[PDB]
């Protein structure tokens, strides 16, 4: 004797020793990226090409 | 087989309703109410096959099989 068994319901693992079939389906992806940046350029310049007598002295 | 077209005509899914009496003994009988779930025409000649009663607590308390009887 087996028990009692439903009729209508469906064939689920019930007890220790049933059977059941796993249908492995995994697709787990991810991903992460990060960057960063800081620039700084100067350039300055000042000549006198020609000085006025008035303003050699300086 | 799994992959088959069944198309059914003097079978319909219904659902069984009955009351627990108080001090219920096992091998006593209660009367059940059928009733259809969908798009069934009619249950005048039915029998219903081996029907477990659940609780609330999803247990097993009575089993319902036997002539349904429709006024019509």
């Amino acid at each position: 004797n087996y028990g009692y068994q439903p009729l209508f319901e469906d064939r689920r693992p019930r007890n220790i020793g049933d059977t059941l079939t796993i249908v492995l389906q995994e697709n787990v992806s991810a991903s992460k990226s990060s960057s960063a940046n800081a620039s700084r350029d100067g350039k300055t310049s000042f000549g006198f090409d020609t000085v006025p007598r008035y303003l050699q002295g300086l | 087989p799994t992959g088959t077209n069944m198309q059914l005509k003097n079978v319909a899914a219904v659902m069984v309703t009955a009351s627990y009496p108080p001090f219920a003994r096992q091998g006593q009988t209660i009367d059940v109410v059928v009733s259809s779930m969908g798009n069934a025409k009619s249950l005048r000649g039915g029998t219903l096959l081996m029907t477990p009663l659940k609780g609330v607590d999803s247990q097993v308390y009575a089993l319902a099989q036997g002539n349904i009887l429709v006024g019509g």
